[PDB]
């Protein structure tokens, strides 16, 4: 999930984009 | 759950910008 | 207080409303 | 006090929405 | 780095207001 | 830096102003 993935480690703009439609 | 609730608020914020018109989905699930 | 109450535990929309006028 | 200062910012944010026209009061006191 | 990334977001926010027209500079460097 | 300075301790409005142009 984004939380487990982006709240323990700073997600980059590209990792964030994986959660886009 | 607070530190995590705080973090998520920022996530959504960052998804809104990154994705733009694409829109996005946010699922807090485990 | 709201802090001691809502920063150690996620307050729900209803717990938050207790701080409304 | 920082983690707490960060949290409060979100609290106020959430009070603004929840309460709407009702307005709200924020007292950081102990 | 997250708690720090969260904090910075608020910093910039607070610099924008405090400094106003003066503008401001944000350097996350060590 | 502002981070090391303002994320370990709550910077006041005056400490924040030091980062203004
Ligand atoms: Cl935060
Ligand atoms: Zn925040």
């Amino acid at each position: 999930g984004i939380v487990e993935q982006c709240c323990t480690s700073i997600c980059s703009l590209y990792q964030l984009e994986n959660y886009c439609n | 759950f607070v530190n995590q609730h705080l973090c998520g608020s920022h996530l959504v914020e960052a998804l809104y910008l990154v994705c733009g018109e694409r829109g996005f989905f946010y699922t807090p699930k485990t």
